[PDB]
RNA sequence: GGUGAAAUUCUUGGAUUUAUUGAAGACUAACAACUGCGAAAGCAUUCGCCAAGGAUGUUUUCAUUAAUCAGGAACGAAAGUUAGGGGAUCGAAGACGAUCAGAUACCGUCGUAGUCUUAACCAUAAACUAUGCCGAUUAGGGAUCGGACGGCGUUUAUUUUUGA
């Protein structure tokens, strides 16, 4: 009992083009599909309605890869501008003592570049 | 008839199980090889040459060994299983484990498991030739 | 002969050259702790009950 | 690579190459003067001496030959000359 | 199989009359020497004494294999088994003395491992009492906790150094001893700790052991010493 | 043509090596050419472990181990299904197979 | 006993099996590896004696003494040959038992030369890296055996320097 590509493509395109007007109930999708589509077979219409009602059962509980609908995309670009008030890299507020930790030859690198005024503490690292 | 002993203590014997790929031997002595309490082999138990080394035949041979040694008074056993050894397979045969289980189930006591297969440091030439058994 | 009653708890594939025999895990229904592996000739369901003449013998795998 | 100045290698790289693989070979052995605690004399000893070196006074051993550079006696001091 | 015999008893024979030879057997107890903890070690069987066939002669050349764990009542020495040889048989009481020592086969095979070095030696020695006995020794290379290199191999020149040091130590220890004193030295594994301590500088050498001991010659019977050790 | 770069022997830097006897057909093959398998198993099978445990006289008991090292000729190697034919590209891969540690 | 299954063969004139002791000859398991040495053939138990060798280290010494080689010469697995010693185990030839239409074979039980050593011949092998010897240059990597040099630590001893 495996559905072919014609149903797979028709179910995906109907779901993404017309998401909200049809719901998890199979009976409603049965009359929704044939009114807004031209299908030459009754059983094939049943094939589409039966598989298409299966998708919203799992979409209702978590999103699924490979399917995108109008409501779903708009959520992404509203959420993607999230930004805190204090930077994670910023440590003047994040760390109680502003001064941070580096290693010895990093301090030597700072000496070479001339940025001596940066307040840091050097700790040796070696296991051997 | 048997050794006099208080009910609490139990007396020990030793069973030397020889399991090759053609036959199995169960032989029970008394912590030394001078005296043989009992010996039984698969051949008596089985009715056909093919099955003389079978686990079932080894189980049958172990049952009447336990029965025969029950009235002698011995109540616990040490076991020393060995394969063909020497130039042989050095892997115990199929009828090894069978008899051991039948000995445990029959009511006999067990202690000091051991393997006594003889291994050579450097052996003489072994039978077969330079090309081996070509079948 | 002390015939014993055993019951099957799980079926593990179908073995044999011709698929007649099946290999199962049985339970002795007298010491619920004990369990061994046996072979059966006929159809077997879960919770079936079998009659065993001898229990010491064991099957392959 | 593809552009190197072979005439002026770094001193570290020439202290890093083999004694024969440099631009011009140069030995890495030296002489040294050892102060024997017993006496006040001075003796010049090769760093890689293959023979036991004896001091003029009190006839004491100063070094033991080995595969590489000779090992000095524990109770001795030296300066690189 | 019953039906394979062709000649059976042979050219010409007849069945037997008297059977069940166990009606004429006797049971004896076996004891252990002084240093060991438990003395009773089991029972033994033999034909009853009769004319022309004395019983005591048959109980003077028997040896028994007893694990040292049972004798010492301690499961740490569960991999060493020793032999006991009977010498004199007092009434319903067999007396025995030392006859050797040996590891079990499985412990020995479990120790030998790949990517290590195995060191082995042997030496004969005689005591103040004229007993000539031979000892074997074994050791293996030891890994270091911070080691990264896969294999731990020693150089053969170092190997000869360890073999010489072990032989010298074992000879020194067994130079002035008696059998009772020496046996009192095997059970606490005294030899190993000096072998490892002495060879510590050359190489770590974990798991130093004496593989086996066997005796070759014996002096006169000297019943006084046997009774000295027995019946304590 | 070379089927294998190492001639299927693993021998470079020497001229000769003493042979051994096959453990199945008693054939002679060079030691470096033979297939070696080391096996560690228990003395008794897992169903019998308890039967030995409660039939012992030492309270808790630990069954000893058994150690063998078998070695076969190549003719017995793929008839006993120890190893099998690999593809042309898969031949040059000497990493030991990853044993299953979950068993479904 | 042995085999896919059997037989030839040995056995109450006690076979097979168990323990103790003795003699003889051969061989050095596990450790043993994408590790070592030698011109190659080849070389694995301990220790003593004899001469030889590679690599590294060196502000020692001589100063072109060199490279490859027609003919020529030394060594040269296994098998084989000529005389002594030794002769456990395997086993060409040979004799039996099965299989098969046949089976002078593959399988099984015996078994001579041979397999070992001393003194001499033989000079051939898929003697293979199927890849001649000397010298120069050309790309990245990480392992590993021997010697030397530098370094932070751990371990440990009549302990430091050494060894790991
Ligand atoms: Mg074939
Ligand atoms: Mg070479
Ligand atoms: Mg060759
Ligand atoms: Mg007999
Ligand atoms: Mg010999
Ligand atoms: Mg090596
Ligand atoms: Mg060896
Ligand atoms: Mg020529
Ligand atoms: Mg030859
Ligand atoms: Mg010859
Ligand atoms: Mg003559
Ligand atoms: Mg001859
Ligand atoms: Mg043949
Ligand atoms: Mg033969
Ligand atoms: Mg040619
Ligand atoms: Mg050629
Ligand atoms: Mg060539
Ligand atoms: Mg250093
Ligand atoms: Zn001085
Ligand atoms: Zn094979």
């Amino acid at each position: 009992r495996v559905r072919t590509k014609t149903v797979k493509k028709s179910a995906k395109v109907i779901i993404e083009k017309y998401y909200p007007r049809l719901t998890l109930d199979f009976e409603t999708n049965k009359r929704v599909c044939d009114e807004i589509a031209v299908i030459s077979s009754k059983r094939l219409r049943n094939k589409i309605a039966g598989y298409t009602t299966h998708l919203m059962k799992r979409i209702q509980r978590g999103p699924v890869r490979g399917i995108s609908f109008k409501l779903q995309e708009e959520e992404r670009e509203r959420k993607d501008q999230y930004v805190p008030e204090v930077s994670a890299l910023d440590f003047h507020q994040n760390s109680e003592t502003g001064m941070l930790d580096i290693d010895q030859e990093t301090k030597d690198l700072l000496k070479h570049l001339g940025f001596d005024s940066i307040p840091v503490n050097v700790i040796p690292v070696t296991q051997s | 008839l048997g050794p006099q002993v208080r009910e609490g203590e139990l007396v020990f014997g030793v069973a030397r199980i020889f399991a090759s790929f053609n036959d199995t031997f169960v032989h029970v002595t008394d912590l030394s090889g001078r005296e043989t309490i009992c010996r039984v082999t698969g051949g008596m138990k089985v009715k056909a040459d093919r099955d003389e080394s079978s686990p079932y035949a080894a189980m049958l041979a172990a049952q009447d060994v336990a029965a025969r040694c029950k009235e002698l008074g011995i109540t616990a056993l040490h076991i020393k299983i060995r394969a063909t050894g020497g130039n042989g397979t050095k892997t115990p045969g199929p009828g090894a484990q069978s008899a051991l289980r039948a000995l445990a189930r029959s009511g006999m006591k067990i202690g000091r498991i051991e393997d006594v297969t003889p291994t050579p440091s450097d052996s003489t030439r072994r039978k077969g030739g330079r090309r081996g058994r070509r079948l | 002969a002390p015939v014993k009653f055993v019951k099957v708890t799980r079926v593990l594939g179908r073995t044999g050259s011709r698929g007649g025999v099946t290999q199962v895990r049985v339970e002795f229904m007298d010491d619920t702790t004990r369990s061994i592996i046996r072979n059966v000739k006929g159809p077997v369901r879960e919770n079936d009950i079998l009659v065993l003449l001898e229990s010491e013998r064991e099957a392959r795998r | 690579v593809l552009a190197v100045d072979l005439l002026n290698p770094s001193p570290a790289s020439e202290a890093r190459k083999h004694k024969l693989k440099t631009l011009v070979p140069a030995p890495r052995s030296f002489f040294m003067d050892v102060k024997c605690p017993g006496c006040f004399t001075i003796t010049t000893v090769f760093s890689h001496a293959q023979t036991v070196v004896i001091c003029q006074g009190c006839t004491n051993v100063l070094c033991q030959p080995t595969g590489g550079k000779a090992r000095l006696t524990e109770g001795c001091s030296f300066r690189r000359k | 199989v019953g039906k394979n015999k062709r000649l059976s008893k042979g050219k010409k024979g007849l069945k037997k009359k008297v059977q069940d030879p166990f009606t004429r057997k006797d049971w004896y107890n076996i004891k252990a020497p002084a240093p060991f903890a438990v003395r009773d070690v089991g029972k033994t069987l033999v034909n009853r004494t009769t004319g022309l066939k004395n019983a005591n002669d048959a109980l003077k050349g028997r040896i028994f294999e007893v694990c040292l764990a049972d004798l010492q009542k301690d499961e740490d020495h569960a991999f060493r088994k020793i032999k006991l040889r009977v010498d004199e048989v007092q009434g319903k009481n067999c007396l025995t003395n030392f006859h050797g020592l040996d590891f079990t086969t499985d412990k020995l095979r479990s120790l030998v491992r790949k990517w290590q070095t195995l060191i082995e030696a042997n030496v004969t020695v005689t005591t103040t009492d004229h007993y000539l006995l031979r000892l074997f020794a074994i050791a293996f290379t030891k890994r270091r906790p911070n080691q990264i290199k896969k294999t731990t191999y020693a150089q053969s020149s170092q190997i000869r150094a360890i073999r010489r040091k072990m032989v010298e130590i074992i000879q020194r220890e067994a130079a002035s001893c008696t059998l009772h004193q020496l046996v009192s030295k095997l059970i606490p594994e005294v030899i190993g700790r000096e072998i490892e301590k002495a060879t510590q500088g050359i190489y770590p050498l974990q798991n130093v052991h004496i593989r086996k001991v066997k005796l070759l010659k014996q002096p006169k019977f000297d019943l006084g010493a046997l009774m000295a050790l027995h019946g304590e | 043509v070379k089927k294998r770069k190492n001639n299927g022997r693993n021998k470079k830097g020497r001229g000769h090596v003493k042979p051994i006897r096959c453990s199945n057909c008693a054939r002679c093959t060079p030691k470096d050419k033979a297939i070696k398998r080391f096996t560690i198993r228990n003395m008794v099978e897992s169903a019998a472990i308890r039967d030995i445990s409660d039939a012992s006289v030492f309270a808790e008991y630990t069954v000893p181990k058994m150690y063998l090292k078998l070695q076969y000729c190549v003719s017995c190697a793929i008839h006993g299904k120890i190893v099998r034919v690999r593809s042309r590209e898969g031949r040059r891969n000497r990493a030991p197979p990853p044993r299953v540690r979950y068993n479904k």
